[PDB]
């Protein structure tokens, strides 16, 4: 017949099952050019036709589409030994949209030490977000009755990355206030050294989304702090810049790890050496990397502390012998209490200040030098500078949007202070 | 036809059990898989499951806390066994992992007063046999007789209290039975009277009856099934050959180690019906 | 108005499914089961939790995805009735709410994640096997469930408990799944080892090479396992040959009797060679450095017969191991040659690069495979690491490639990348020739960073 | 070649996923399927409309058509393309037929809708169009049926023989009728002769018997057999006077008459003699 | 030519779904003038497509219960099945429709079409342990407990483990029945295995059928694990 | 959904850090760093062109790419809870439900004399044919679907095709310039009794000055038709790839909707791919030129797009 009739419609037919919707030159038409057959009798009824032309295609077709839902062993496989749909562009996911509003950071499903509830990572060159902004089409041929129109405009990292920190916080606000735990927050200045297993697929460039993925699955990185001493005068300059007063002078304290064989504890002997705190590890509640192009990068850490029977630390308040004189533990534990398993000397200083906002900010400059460390073989002199405040009480009506920008400005001051006094070894 | 054991603690082990005889830790752990395949072999139990591990010693002895009489259960009383009431949670999933929930025993759990112990109540062809002596009472029986109860030509079905003496074991202890019409019973006091209680009730069962020395361990079920086998501990001889002469094909387990512990066949399983 | 009885056609579709599977599955069961399905809708009926689960299994089965309205139907109350899901049709829901790629599709999985975290301790063998099957396809990396699932199956294998069908199946879902222990593996191999002259060389294969792909282990493991492969050499096709052969050779242990073994064996069977696993077999050779010329021989025979079937892939490793031991044969080579240019459509990057370095390497340039790549470079030199980078450049020296809008991408990358390009010393002797074939001309950067 | 069977496989995946089940493509139809912010109103003025006319067919109180005829003097009901069906359009159309509503711009209006929309009519909704529009004598109905023919030999060969008969009335009272839809209808009811009302037969063969009279004697020729025996065996007078007087007056319109069927209608004829009027007996005389 | 066309459909399994649609409006329309014979043949072509309506199977139920006498005894029981297959359920239908059915009991050809409208009868969720025309039924079938077969027994097991039956004499006929058929090896393990739970669950020793029986009934249940023959020799040295 | 001056991609990189005390091997330290803008962009478009292209081959069927200039505006549906930082992907998948895009071709007339001075000839862009061509463009909606009618100025009909399906979508936006919309199409098939029977009876019918509409009612319906004068500049580079320039002055002169009432002046680029491209042809390639040279015409007239007509505040 003619030219409407093509592979497409009669396997669209095939499929739906109704291939005697069509007249028998069609039919004729279709076994002559498509399926190539030698010769037809132009007197065959539709019946003879449709069985032919069905048989031909049923025996082409040879893509399977089934998939197996089933185990079955014998099969031998050498494989291993979504990217496309990464993007999002060949289609429109179903059920998109209908989710807590968890985009900007990876929530997974007690108490745990050294585990992120809530991992987020940033950067300060690349940012993967639009925006929008408002126009007047008034003049275009044809949009002579629309005042405003919405166009996609890029966006400065800074903003975004303000603007995801921000949405983090205040979800973290909530949630510490609900728990009602005592709430800290710590800002510190080092660098987040990565491991080479981070790479899947050992590529090189890959969107912000996955690297977010493994980093909150694998982990495989890990947290470094160190300042430089020669920038100290400098941020004395800040502290003349942003009248920072001395509430406690160079201050030398015994770190101890008090470990147990059911749970964890910590304490800091003075120089007098004996224990007045009993407390646990910091719970680790949120974690932001703030990574930017120089050596200066910044960590962003909410942490809070479990409550604990004072009964219990009572019994173990300085019962436990814990002297560490002439750089030798002499720790004459009880055979049960527990175990000393690191041990560091900290050289503390640090000033305070009244923000506008109303929250006491401490920063520290910790010198460190670890006598006694089991897990790893740490040593020498290091240098730390670090941000302290704690939240706000739930009842303190405490407005959370200038106090998160506030924040993150004094950060950005602070890696702006030390941005020249880690100048020293050619990081980059 | 499920039976549930629980494997033992390797580091809470205690030696010298309450007997004055020292016990080996590794022994325990070496036999226990070998009685593991005895049980899942010997043919009287349908499927065997291994629970999970616990530090209590006093945790392994698997019954003691529900009995199954037919489709239904019965747990126990909560009478000086709060101290592990804890562990009791667990097993009840194992329990319920592969089967119903029953009656839970509400009509004996909340009798009151109860005081129960599994092995004072043992199952027979169409009757019920309670051992009335220091840890059950005649509320039981009663309780029994309103539950487990018919009376008719073809609706027969009747329960026996058995008296015994003070110091006597529980009743599922020494005197037990096994299919077609065998009866086994220690060649005792206690194993005597209990044969005698059990001959004055219902003259007609026409049962016969096998003796074993004292102290002999062994485990025997009555089961929907009809099997003609039987556990019994390897060390008395004389019992294997007095059971065998009468038909039934007996298979030896060795339970020395456990014996000083002090643990018997009825304590080291728990036999449950599933029905759908 | 009308709707179908939903449990009589789950229970006719699962007929349908027992018929396609085991008969050979002519196309017309599938559109009949996809017309029925098709028409049906869960609806205020009170269809159970088997009901649903049969549904879905089927359905995906049968070539379906979220687009289909039984498919999102059935999606549901999944994420509102949960509890309803027991152990028995958990593996049949969260391996059916694998291959869909809905948003809702993965919560649901997260879910039973959690309600398989805290039952990993009251389960048989069964279960647990057919549950880590289940989750091993999906991609879920939860810590705590395959921590309580190891404990469960090491506890379980202490006395005897699993047939000789589960371990093949736990040992690929595990390796699968990149998890490792030495405990659990040392536990699985110890159970297989007891059950002597049960597991045959169908179930033993698929076991070795479950091991091999998680090859990060210690010896006196492969040690034993090359005394049981002794026995089982002879009643085994090419396929199970090849695939324990490339086992072994990851292993990287040195089994002069077994690879004799093997060599002497696999002769027979060089007809039942499709060439499309003889990449394998010739690069694993490469992998460990036996050089066994005779076999060698014997599989280049048998080229030109099956070429087609060659992939890109397949062509790329073939010509890399042959790279190595080379006959430089031109008749196989030329054939070669001009088959990948055809297939030159469809590559891989550091495919592409291995190609051409490999083709600069044996000294045969024609001008048609040589243009082709020289083509399709520029799509693929943006992602290329440093070594790699040198490579596809020398590629092109090699192929005398004047092209402007060739040169200018591959120079501009490795410009943006001199620091590691000039740190290669083993790479150091391939960047002076380059530079002494081109000249300075060209980028004069590179001029004064290497003089530096 | 295992990577073209790969490619084939996935495309050929990729294309059935694509079907009218899809998601986007149900938001699609569902958004086609939103009213006009004037619609909810149009509904309620129908529903407000509707709410009276059993009141009037009842009771038949004056007054009420005034408040009724001016609330559809300003109908916005318009819909273009938002329901293809035009079954509100036919509703709103007889409520005006029934309410006197002939010479107001609002049924000018439906008419030029139903005139300048008319590819999208089938048989149905066109036969239900053509019943009305005869019972309001409109006095432009020449204009509007000549622009309608063209598309009524496209949807001829699907009407029922009950409304082709109607449908051959209307067309027959103007002389417009065209010897092009005639044989159509002539050709439906000659091959669907087996089991068709009698009444209808006799009717249609009736009907154009003055202008074609082939096509009636085709149309007899189909049912004279079914005719005769129902003509014979039945009992009551009154039907079977009709049948006979129709059937006369047939034969003489056509001046030609098949044997059997003269034959059956005779002896009736004899046997129905007390109840003959004088012109049933003329009428019977004058058809031999 | 609706119901000839209807059942010539159901017969088949080919249901077109809006050609469907408007057959049951059309007989939706016009139902009380259904002619016996009729009804019959559209429940049972209506019912083998799958098709769950609710208001026509309901005036369908109701008009084949006002005309009762026509329909013969075999039309009875395939009236039954039809309404039981999907499980659907009417208590007028089956209230009217039994007590024909136990009247004329001595016409049945034997025992096994009485289970089989037990069982039918049970599916559509309707109590059997009602007035005493069931009871009929089973006192029947206990006095001819002969004819029954395999089939036939499995189906009455579950029907009485389901429903909570106490009545025994049929329970012991079952007994002596399984033990007859496997007299001539002319059983199935499954069969011995549900006839074993049901006395179990009830509570009756019958010791000859538990001794014959026992063999073939843990075949199926009991889940043996394959060892080896090491195994095997280690075994034979542990007992 | 593309929009310039974005980086959605993180470089992997290494650093020698020999001055922390604690683990100082260079082996277990990973750095990230940043991209170039383009590149990602490109490549994504390129990978995205090069798929489709594949399966439309596949399917055994025929498309051209289209390149055109203009404006994007979006309905405030996009917009929600005065939010204005989106993810790329968040507004893509918004933008697939209810289609709320309403983009209307435009460019100022005020820059032909710098559209000459674009290196036209250089490239191989040269006027071929006749220029001012005047005809008509209208389109009829059937019962089924949609066609498209080509009017000569006398008023016969010169080809009348079907509606145009887009399989490959690119809306790669810009600066206060004008945006490109990249795109693929396809044609689908048209019986030709309706092709014949769309010539014989008369669509419209031209006065002195007035054009009416006599299309009768059982065909179909006239929805939107306007007046085209049309030029044409062709370039081959070297390839066998025809790149075609086209001008549309366009006057719309019947309308249905309401946002077509105004005159209108556009540019158009295309090219040809064949059903052969899927084993000779380098797909991608015409795309990259394409892509290329659409920049440079979007950088000339970006000035005036804003200076003196047209206003694009983008803060």
């Amino acid at each position: 017949d003619f030219s409407h009739i093509t592979r497409n419609t009669v396997w669209g037919l095939w499929n739906e099952g109704n291939l005697f919707s069509l007249s028998v030159p069609e039919l004729a038409f279709f076994l002559q050019e498509h399926c190539r057959v030698a010769n037809v009798d132009p007197r065959a009824k539709k019946s003879a036709l449709v069985r032919q032309v069905e048989e031909i295609l049923s025996a082409e077709q040879q893509a399977s589409a089934t998939v197996p839902q089933e185990d079955n062993p014998h099969a031998i496989v050498v494989t291993d030994y979504e990217e496309a749909d990464e993007y999002g562009d060949w289609g429109a996911e179903p059920g998109f949209e209908d989710r807590r509003e968890l985009d900007f950071m990876e929530l997974s499903p007690r108490y745990d030490p050294l585990s992120p509830r809530a991992f987020q990572l940033l950067h300060s060159e690349t940012a993967t977000d639009v925006g929008i902004a408002s126009i007047d089409p008034s003049k275009l041929p044809g949009q002579s009755k629309v005042k405003n129109a919405l166009a996609a405009i890029h966006v400065a990292p800074n903003d975004a990355n303000k603007m995801r920190f921000r949405m983090a916080f205040e979800w973290c606000l909530m949630n510490i206030w609900n728990m009602n735990m005592p709430g800290e927050l710590n800002i510190g200045a080092g660098k987040a050294l990565y491991y080479r297993s981070v790479a899947k697929q050992n590529r090189n460039v890959m969107p912000l989304w996955t690297v977010q993925k493994h980093l909150y699955a694998q982990h495989p990185y890990a947290w470094f702090a160190i300042a430089s001493e020669s920038n100290v005068a400098a941020m004395e300059s800040l502290a003349a810049a942003l009248n920072m007063s001395i509430q406690q002078e160079r201050t030398t304290s015994y770190k101890v790890t008090i470990r147990r064989m059911a749970e964890f504890f910590d304490c800091e002997l003075n120089g007098q050496l004996k224990c007045t705190m009993m407390n646990k590890p910091w719970d680790r509640f949120f974690v932001s990397h703030y990574i930017r192009s120089k050596m200066p990068d910044l960590r962003y850490v909410v942490r809070a502390r479990h409550p604990i029977k004072k009964r219990i630390a009572d019994a173990y308040l300085e019962a436990d012998i814990l002297r560490s004189t002439r750089d030798s533990v002499q720790s004459v534990l009880s055979p049960e209490l527990g175990d000393v398993v690191y041990c560091c000397e900290r050289v503390v200083r640090k000033w305070a200040k009244k923000t506008a906002t109303g929250v006491t900010l401490q920063l520290v400059e910790t010198k460190r030098t670890p006598l006694i460390i089991t897990k790893a073989g740490d040593e020498g002199e290091r240098l730390e500078y670090e941000w302290i405040v704690p939240l706000p009480q739930q009842a303190e009506r405490i407005d959370i949007a200038a106090l998160t920008d506030e924040l993150w400005e004094y950060g950005n001051k602070l890696a702006a202070a030390l941005e020249e006094g880690m100048e020293e070894l050619m990081v980059h | 036809l499920h039976a549930f054991v629980r494997s033992p603690h390797y580091r809470t082990i205690p030696s010298a059990g309450p007997n004055g005889i020292v016990v080996n830790r590794d022994m325990l752990v070496h036999q226990f898989r070998d009685f593991y395949k005895t049980l899942q072999h010997c043919s009287l139990v349908d499927k065997v499951h291994l629970m999970s591990e616990r530090p209590s010693v006093e945790a392994l002895r698997v019954a003691d806390q529900m009995v199954s009489i037919g489709a239904t259960f019965l747990e126990m009383p909560l009478t000086g066994m709060e101290h592990r009431a804890t562990e009791f949670m667990e097993s009840m999933r194992y329990v319920r992992g592969a089967g119903g929930p029953s009656t839970l025993a509400s009509y004996l759990q909340d009798t009151e007063n109860c005081r129960c112990n599994s092995g004072d109540v043992v199952c027979l062809p169409n009757g019920i046999a309670v051992g009335h002596g220091p840890r059950t009472n005649a509320v039981a029986h009663t309780t029994l007789k309103q539950l487990f109860e018919v009376k008719d030509d073809q609706f027969s079905f009747d329960v026996f209290t058995l008296e015994q003496e003070g110091d006597a074991p529980p009743l599922g202890d020494y005197f037990g039975f096994a299919g077609s019409n065998v009866l086994l019973t220690w060649k005792d006091e206690h194993g005597l009277l209990a044969v005698d209680q059990y001959q004055q009730k219902q003259p007609h069962t026409e049962m016969n009856v096998v003796y074993l020395e004292p102290g002999c361990h062994f485990l025997s079920f009555y089961g929907v099934d009809h099997t003609i086998d039987v556990l019994v501990q390897k060390g008395y001889e004389r019992s294997m050959d007095s059971i065998a002469a009468a038909g039934l094909n007996p298979i030896p387990v060795q339970w020395s180690e456990m014996d000083k512990l002090g643990i018997s066949m009825r304590a080291a399983v728990l036999p449950l019906k599933f029905f759908k | 108005v009308s709707h179908l009885s939903a449990r009589n056609i789950a229970t006719e579709a699962l007929q349908m499914k027992k018929l396609h599977q085991e008969r050979g599955g002519n196309p017309m069961l599938a559109q009949q089961a996809r017309r029925v399905l098709f028409a049906t809708s869960i609806a205020g009926q009170n269809l159970d939790a088997r009901s649903v689960a049969l549904l879905l299994n089927t359905a995906v089965y049968f070539g379906m995805e979220s687009d289909a309205k039984l498919v999102r139907e059935c999606i549901d109350y999944c994420l509102k009735n949960d509890k309803l899901i027991t152990v028995d049709v958990l593996p049949i829901v969260v391996t059916a709410c694998a291959t869909l790629k809905s948003r809702d599709a993965r919560e649901v999985i997260e879910m039973q994640a959690q309600k398989a975290a805290r039952n990993a301790k009251f389960l048989d063998a069964k279960d647990v096997t057919n549950i880590i099957s289940a989750f091993s396809k999906t991609g879920i990396n939860h810590e705590k469930l395959f921590a309580f699932l190891s404990r469960r199956v090491q506890t379980l294998a202490r006395v005897g408990e699993f047939e000789a069908a589960h371990l093949v199946i736990l040992a690929n879902a595990f390796s699968r799944l990149r998890y490792r222990d030495k405990f659990l593996f040392g536990a699985i191999a110890r159970r297989a080892m007891s059950l002597r002259e049960r597991v045959t060389v169908n179930e033993l294969v698929p076991l070795i090479v479950a091991f091999s792909k998680i090859g990060l282990k210690d010896p006196k493991l492969s040690k034993r396992f090359a005394t049981k492969a002794m026995e089982y050499v002879d009643q085994m096709n090419a396929e199970q040959v090849a695939s324990m052969f490339m086992a072994f050779a990851y292993f990287g242990i040195r089994y002069d009797q077994l690879f004799g073994v093997l060599t002497n064996r696999a002769v027979e069977l060089i007809d039942e060679f499709n060439a499309q696993y003889i990449s394998t077999t010739l690069n694993a050779f490469q992998r460990i450095g036996i050089n066994n010329p005779e076999l060698f021989d014997n599989l280049a025979e048998r080229a030109l017969a099956v070429v087609q079937d060659h992939d890109a892939r397949d062509i790329s490793k073939t010509v890399t191991a042959l790279a190595h031991f080379g006959l430089k044969d031109e008749e196989l080579f030329k054939r070669l040659a001009s088959h990948a240019a055809s297939i030159a459509d469809q590559f891989d990057a550091m495919g592409l690069v291995n190609t051409a370095h490999a083709f600069a390497r044996t000294n045969f340039l024609q001008q048609d495979m040589a243009v082709a790549l020289s083509e399709r470079s520029v799509y693929v030199c943006r992602l290329l690491d440093a070594g790699e980078t040198r490579r596809l450049l020398w590629a092109l020296a090699k192929f005398q490639v004047r092209d402007p809008k060739i040169l200018t991408p591959v120079f501009n990358r490795c410009l943006a990348l001199h620091y590691d390009f000039f740190a290669d010393p083993t790479g150091s002797e391939e960047i002076e020739e380059i530079f002494d074939f081109y000249g300075p001309n060209f980028c004069p950067p590179l001029y004064q960073l290497y003089i530096s | 070649n295992p990577f073209e069977k790969v490619a084939r496989g996935i495309a050929f995946k990729m294309r059935s996923k694509v079907h009218k089940q899809g998601y986007s493509n149900t938001v699609m139809a569902q958004q086609a399927r939103r009213l006009s912010p004037t619609g909810l109103l149009a509904m309620e003025r129908l529903t407000e409309l509707t709410a009276l006319q059993q009141r009037h067919q009842c009771t038949f109180d004056p007054a009420l058509r005034s408040k009724a005829t001016q609330i559809l003097r300003t109908l916005p009901l318009l819909s273009i393309d938002e329901d293809p069906y035009f079954t509100h359009t036919q509703r709103a159309l007889r409520l005006a037929a029934y309410f006197g509503a002939v010479d107001l711009p609002v049924t000018y209006a439906l008419i030029n809708q139903h005139t300048k929309n008319a590819f999208m009519l089938d048989a149905f909704s066109m036969a239900s169009f053509f019943y009305t529009l005869a019972k309001l004598k409109h006095p432009q109905t020449k204009e509007i049926v000549g622009i309608l023919l063209p598309r009524l030999r496209e949807v001829a060969p699907e009407l029922i023989a009950r409304e082709a008969v109607h449908i051959l009335r209307l067309l027959c009272s103007i002389q417009m009728a065209d010897a092009q839809l005639v044989k159509v209808v002539t050709e439906t009811v000659v091959a669907t002769a087996a089991d068709v009302p009698l009444r209808d037969a006799r009717q249609c063969a009736f009907i154009l018997s003055e202008t074609f009279p082939e096509e009636a004697q085709r149309i007899l020729g189909a049912v004279e057999h079914r005719l005769c025996d129902d003509i014979d065996m039945n009992a009551d007078a009154n039907e079977v006077k009709t049948t006979i007087l129709d059937v006369c007056r047939v034969v003489s319109a056509t001046c030609k008459g098949p044997r059997r069927l003269l034959n059956s209608v005779a002896r009736r004829s004899m046997e129905l003699l007390p109840q003959l009027t004088p012109l049933d007996v003329a009428f019977v005389l004058k058809a031999f | 030519a609706i119901s000839f066309a209807i059942a010539a459909f159901g017969r088949v399994k080919y249901l077109d779904k809006k050609l469907f649609d408007r057959f049951t409006r059309w007989i939706l329309d016009h139902s009380k003038d259904l002619n016996a014979a009729e009804l019959l043949l559209t429940i049972r072509g209506v019912s083998r497509v799958m098709l769950l309506n609710d208001q026509l199977y309901d005036d369908l139920g109701s008009k084949a219960a006002e005309k009762v006498k026509e329909f013969p005894i075999e039309s009875q029981c395939v009236l039954l099945s039809s309404f039981g297959s999907l499980g659907v359920e009417h208590e007028r239908l089956a209230s009217r429709m039994v007590s024909s059915i136990a009247e004329n009991r001595e016409e049945l050809t034997d025992a096994t079409k009485a289970v089989d409208v037990i069982t039918s009868l049970w599916s559509m969720n309707y109590d059997v342990e009602d007035d005493k025309h069931v009871a009929q039924l089973a006192d029947w079938v206990v006095q001819r407990a002969e004819e029954l077969t395999d089939e036939s027994i499995g189906k009455l097991c579950l029907v009485l483990s389901d429903t909570n039956w106490r009545h025994v004499p049929l329970v012991r006929a079952i007994a002596e029945q399984s033990v007859r058929l496997q007299g001539q090896q002319s059983i199935s393990p499954k069969c011995c295995r549900e006839v074993l739970d049901v006395l179990g669950t009830f509570m009756i020793h019958h010791q000859g059928a538990r001794e014959n029986l026992s063999a073939l009934g843990r075949s199926i249940s009991k889940e043996r694990i394959q060892l080896s023959e090491e195994e095997e020799q280690h075994l034979q040295l542990l007992l | 959904l593309l929009v310039s001056d974005t980086a959605p991609d993180v470089v992997v990189s290494r650093v020698n850090t020999t001055a922390f005390p604690g683990f100082p091997s260079n082996t277990e330290c990973y750095t990230l760093g940043a991209s170039e803008k383009d590149v990602a962009i490109r490549s994504r478009y390129s990978k995205v062109l090069q798929w489709c292209c594949l399966n439309m081959s596949n399917l055994q069927m025929d498309g051209e790419l289209y390149v055109d200039f203009g404006k994007l505006l979006l309905k405030p549906s996009v917009m929600r809870k005065n939010r204005r930082i989106v993810s790329s992907y968040t507004l893509q998948q918004r933008l697939q439900v209810n289609h709320p895009y309403t983009w209307v071709p435009t460019l100022p007339e005020s820059c032909l004399s710098k559209i000459q001075e674009q290196f036209l000839q250089p490239e191989g862009f040269a006027p071929i044919g006749k220029g001012v061509q005047l005809t008509y463009s209208g389109t009829i909606k059937r019962s089924k679907d949609q066609l498209h009618v080509d009017l000569d100025n006398k008023g016969k009909v010169l080809a009348v095709n079907s509606a145009w399906v887009n399989l490959q979508t690119a809306w790669c936006t810009h600066a206060k310039g004008p945006d490109v919309r990249l795109l693929l199409r396809s044609r689908p098939p048209i019986r030709r009794q309706d092709v014949e029977l769309f010539a014989s009876t008369p669509i419209i019918k031209l006065a002195d000055d007035d054009v009416a509409d006599v299309l009768p009612p059982e065909h179909g319906q006239l929805v939107y038709l306007s007046e085209d004068e049309t030029r044409l500049f062709e370039r081959v580079s070297d390839r066998g790839v025809t790149i075609t320039v086209r001008e549309v002055k366009r006057q719309p002169l019947i309308i249905l909707r309401d946002e077509e009432e105004d005159p209108r002046v556009e540019y158009s680029l295309s090219a040809h791919i064949p059903a052969n491209a899927a084993k000779a042809t380098d797909v991608r390639a015409v795309g990259l030129t394409a892509f290329e040279l659409a920049g440079r015409l979007a950088g000339l007239v970006a000035e005036d797009f804003v200076r003196e007509y047209g206003c694009e505040a983008k803060l």
